[PDB]
């Protein structure tokens, strides 16, 4: 099998309803003798054009070992979902060995790389736990 | 004596052979200005192979909506 | 036009040296022209080329200055 | 009540603060003071000061646009500005100098010219 990496997006209203998605995707990869090496949240990002009449949306990142056809299959699942509103999937990628790696990139998102339309607190109920003494 | 004080991706052959990766958008922030421009090799602290590889990852993250790309946003 | 600044209302400090968006600015390189593989270094050698009496006079000043024989 | 004063003792708003937005254009300069939410309160121009394209495009015409715009907002009780500028035109500091010299207090000057990631094909002047 292959090391993979997955990005996918949901609305801001769904940024604390994304762990319920990550449960199913995890269970697809663990079902396949694959393992989750990292799970991470990139938070709310600002959009050049409204999707379904709203200017912002929520990004998440997973980092895995999985068979490549699982991540073929999962890139297609995002692309067939209307709640999952855009993805990118990329071949031959792995997690960091670091704990809480993502907190420093959450910090970058809330500062210069959104337009901060929505509270930090709902988007942070996704992905990597912000253990600030590990990072 | 042996060994001497290396520079970023220096004194070795088997580092920065393959690309410097985009997922660390917090590290990528280091290599952009306050107008979302790329900084060249002499500023990232790296040589030609590694800067070409940085500039692909920097590009990637900004057009993925993960890294700053101007002083402005909407 | 004005860039961004730590300054207290700069308008009485005659800055122009960085104070552009396009006007002698770096983004003027693809704005309003063709691609030109040769031009942008050719046009340096050409611009310099005609003022040769004034060029040669500074060169001659420096050769006469440099020798400590006066 | 006495008979009223020869010049006003009072002024109907006192919002203190605003932004002078300048569009220093390739043929003109336009100055507008707006409240902090961007609703414009009054404006004035280079070109309306008796100048065509050929003279309205200068920092001296722009210098005068700033004075007529400082007068345009007098009743809204603003005195404190920050400044935002866009467009290729030279109406970008002589304007500010005469803006501050028409009884306002400037504290910041910032650019708001939009710059692209390559973008679309540019407009043409002198077939350039």
């Amino acid at each position: 099998m292959r090391h993979y990496e997955i990005v996918f997006m949901v609305h801001p209203d769904q940024s604390e309803q994304v762990p319920g998605m990550i449960e199913r995707y995890t269970a697809a990869i663990t079902g396949a003798e694959g393992k989750i090496h990292r799970l991470e949240d990139w938070g709310r990002r600002q959009l050049a054009y409204p999707i379904n009449k709203l200017h912002k949306a929520h990004y998440v990142l997973m980092n895995v070992e999985a068979p490549q056809e699982v991540i073929d299959e999962l890139e297609t699942t995002f692309r067939f979902n209307d709640a999952v509103i855009r993805s990118m999937v990329m071949r031959t990628k792995h997690a960091v060995t670091e704990a809480s790696p993502m907190v420093k990139a959450k910090d970058e998102r809330r500062e210069r790389r959104d337009d901060f339309a929505n509270e930090t607190a709902d988007d942070a109920e996704a992905g990597d736990s912000e253990e600030e003494e590990e990072e | 004596a042996r060994y001497f004080r290396r520079r970023k991706f220096c004194r070795f052959t088997a580092e920065g052979v393959q690309e410097i990766d985009y997922k660390d958008i917090a590290t990528l922030k280091n290599y952009i200005t306050e107008s979302g421009k790329i900084v060249p090799s002499r500023i990232t602290g790296t040589r030609a192979k590694y800067q070409r590889q940085l500039a692909r990852a920097i590009k990637r993250a900004r057009y993925l909506s993960l890294l700053p790309y101007t002083d402005r946003h909407q | 036009p004005v860039i961004k600044v730590r300054e207290n209302e700069p308008f009485d400090v005659a800055l122009r040296r960085f104070k552009r968006s396009c006007e002698k600015a770096g983004v003027l390189a693809e704005v309003r022209r063709r691609e030109f593989y040769e031009k942008p270094t050719t046009e340096r050698k050409r611009a310099k080329a005609s003022a040769v009496k004034r060029h040669a006079k500074k060169l001659a000043r420096e050769n006469a200055r440099r020798t400590r024989l006066y | 009540a006495k008979a009223p004063i020869r010049a006003r003792k009072r002024v109907r708003k006192q919002v203190s603060d605003g932004v002078a937005h300048i569009h220093a254009s390739f043929n003109n300069t336009i100055v507008t003071i707006t409240d902090r939410q961007g609703n414009a309160l009054g404006w004035a121009t280079a070109g309306g000061s008796g100048f065509r394209g050929s003279r309205k495009s200068t920092p001296f015409a722009a210098q005068v646009a700033a004075e007529r715009c400082a007068d345009a907002v007098k009743e809204y009780g603003i005195k404190n500005l920050e400044v935002m500028v866009k467009g290729p035109g030279p109406g970008r500091e002589s304007t500010i100098r005469a803006l501050n010299a028409a009884g306002f207090r400037i504290t910041n000057i910032t650019d708001v010219t939009p710059i692209p990631h390559n973008g679309c094909r540019p407009p043409k002047k002198r077939r350039v």
